[PDB]
């Protein structure tokens, strides 16, 4: 395999909004989770928002709950991250991840649970 | 052991799967048919080093320990060998945990693709349960 392409990154002022897109190619409904991860400068990669494509259920890391919304367009194998009311702490390289196998919800925000990765897009607040 | 359709339906009913997490019995029988063709000894290796075991093809990366899978979490706290038994108890109990994970029976690919949205009751018809 699955290829993941991110787009929509860039600069945004604190309090603004940005929308990131993750397009998958190489399969459709075999993809289970489509998830957004991020890596702030000098920090470890962390799961931000996960979406289970067959139910639309979403999972968020505490620091973004209420501010970020992950959604999808299952038919087009697209996952979106709507970043609303961004904060300076959100500055980082955002990367899309996916799996074609079920992952227990408790591990849906762990990088090791994902088998496919995009290349990342920079977001600067 | 390769179960007969109704033989499995009866066993699954005895195990309390009928309407478990809202899934009527037929869903479970249909899931087993497409996941393992009713074979308790079915096994399938994956590209990530994990293996799917039993009549409900439960994965060793998350649910059971086969001691050969990288990044395993054994959430069902059982050896995967227990999922290959002619006695489906271990498979059923683990399936109950999986289907309670938060995304229903979607965790079973075979169920999503050949059972979900179909007349699953057909799978228990004629079984005189």
């Amino acid at each position: 395999d699955v290829q993941l392409v991110e787009s929509g990154g860039g600069s945004v002022q604190a309090g603004g909004s940005l929308r990131l897109s993750c397009a998958a190619s190489g399969s459709t409904d075999s993809i289970e989770y489509m998830t957004w991860f991020r890596q702030a400068p000098g920090k470890a990669r962390e799961g931000v928002a996960a979406l289970y494509t067959h139910t639309g259920n979403t999972y968020y890391t505490d620091s973004v709950k209420g501010r970020f919304t992950i959604s999808q367009d299952k038919a087009k194998n697209m996952a979106y991250l709507r970043m609303d009311s961004v904060k300076s702490e959100d500055t980082a390289i955002y990367t899309c991840g996916a799996t074609r196998k079920y992952v227990p919800v408790r591990f849906a925000l762990d990088q090791s649970s994902y088998d496919y990765w995009g290349q990342g897009t920079q977001v600067t607040v | 052991k390769v179960f007969g359709r109704c033989e499995l339906a009866a066993a699954m009913k005895r195990h309390g799967l009928d309407n478990y997490r809202g899934y009527s019995l037929g869903n479970w029988v249909c899931a087993a048919k497409f996941e393992s063709n009713f074979n308790t000894q079915a096994t399938n290796r994956n590209t990530d080093g994990s293996t799917d075991y039993g009549i409900l093809q439960i994965n060793s990366r998350w649910w059971c320990n086969d001691g050969r899978t990288p990044g395993s979490r054994n959430l069902c706290n059982i050896p995967c060998s227990a999922l290959l038994s002619s006695d489906i108890t271990a498979s059923v109990n683990c399936a109950k945990k999986i289907v309670s994970d938060g995304n229903g029976m979607n965790a079973w690919v075979a169920w999503r693709n050949r059972c979900k949205g179909t007349d699953v009751q057909a799978w228990i018809r004629g079984c005189r349960l």
